[PDB]
């Protein structure tokens, strides 16, 4: 995993 | 459907009494397939050109800023962008070039691009990309979209100013912000700064090479271990193994590169980490959305910022149909 601190938000509209 | 409006926005319109852009004008009009007076126009790019021709080929500044990749002239999916990554007016933007050319619409990203780095030239970057040149603009719909919209006198103007973009950025002394990649005749920031940015790219050498880099077919199950080898598939420049970029960052002491020229179905791909630190050895961002309007990949942008690393994902915007070569 990453040492630092990270994130990540969610899509406009899932695909598959 | 809307209709473009042929009222075309007036210097005096756009700027005021201050000199400052008015962003909240334009975007609205924009948005409505409006267009600005040649003279405007030409006020805009050359305004930008200025600027950046006191930048320097590698900047470092070190400050939260959000990476973007490929636009590709797609302003209708650069509005959404900014709506998910926040406003420019507070937010830092960080683009990796390739602004123009496939989309029909690279005269509304340069100016509206142009525009924001003016009235924020401390929180706006823009990079020159592989597509920052004259020989792919004749190739490619952008010469000719110029001349439908404008006139040679727009395009020449918007060629002069690419050549004063820079060609990478160091965020945080950590990060190294590019287009293509690394370089074999570049292995320190001084082989960087010695290059000539005022100038166009040309078809081979360390320059293009950066702008043209990547990574290679194999970047993780390799048989050979070579470092850098000829690019078959981009028709040009090399291209770098996950030994020879882990290598170049170890010696300048590098976190991680952030860079694009390669569409994503995600809008981002992680390489191969660092066998010291848990941080991916190479990133690519794209945020040019449906790709060629055909794949229907999605875009996204890097957000650095306190030491931590968000990636802000979207879906393709609406736009009207545009037929080949304006056909």
């Amino acid at each position: 995993g990453p040492h630092p601190v990270i994130v990540i938000t969610g899509p406009h509209e899932e695909l598959e | 459907v809307p209709f473009p409006p042929s009222h075309r926005l007036t210097a005096k319109e756009v700027f005021d009494n201050d000199g400052k852009p008015r962003v909240d004008i334009l975007k609205a009009h924009l948005m409505k397939e409006g267009r600005l007076e040649e003279s405007v126009a030409l006020r805009i790019i050359t305004e930008g050109a200025s600027i950046l021709r006191q930048e320097k080929n590698l900047l470092d500044i070190d400050a939260p800023v959000t990476v973007c990749g490929d636009i590709h002239g797609q302003f209708f999916d650069l509005m959404k962008l900014f709506e998910v990554g926040g406003s420019p007016a507070n937010t830092r933007y960080l683009f990796l070039g390739d602004y123009v050319d496939r989309g029909y619409f690279s005269i509304e990203c340069v100016l509206y691009l142009w525009a924001l780095k003016i009235l924020y030239p401390k929180t706006l970057f823009l990079l020159r990309g592989n597509h920052e040149c004259r020989h792919l603009t004749e190739y490619f719909t952008f010469k000719q979209e110029c001349k439908i919209k404008y006139s040679e006198r727009v395009y020449d103007a918007c060629m002069d100013a690419f050549d004063c973009l820079p060609l990478a950025a160091l965020m945080n002394q950590q990060f190294l912000c590019v287009h293509g990649g690394l370089s074999p005749e570049i292995n320190t920031l001084d082989d960087i700064r010695k290059l000539d940015r005022f100038k166009e790219p040309p078809a081979y050498g360390p320059m293009c090479d950066i702008l043209w880099s990547d990574p290679l077919e194999d970047f993780g199950n390799e048989k050979t271990q070579e470092h850098f080898t000829h690019n078959t598939v981009r028709g040009c420049s090399y291209f770098y193994s996950y030994p020879a970029v882990c290598e170049f960052l170890q010696h300048n002491n590098l976190l991680s590169i952030l860079r694009a020229h390669e569409a994503q179905d995600a809008g981002y791909r992680m390489y191969r980490k660092s066998q010291t630190t848990g941080f991916p050895s190479l990133i690519t961002i794209f945020s040019a959305p449906n790709y060629l309007d055909v794949y229907n990949n999605k875009a996204a942008v890097l957000k650095y910022e306190n030491n931590v690393m968000n990636i802000r994902q979207f879906n393709c915007s609406p736009h009207p149909y545009w037929l080949p070569n304006f056909m």
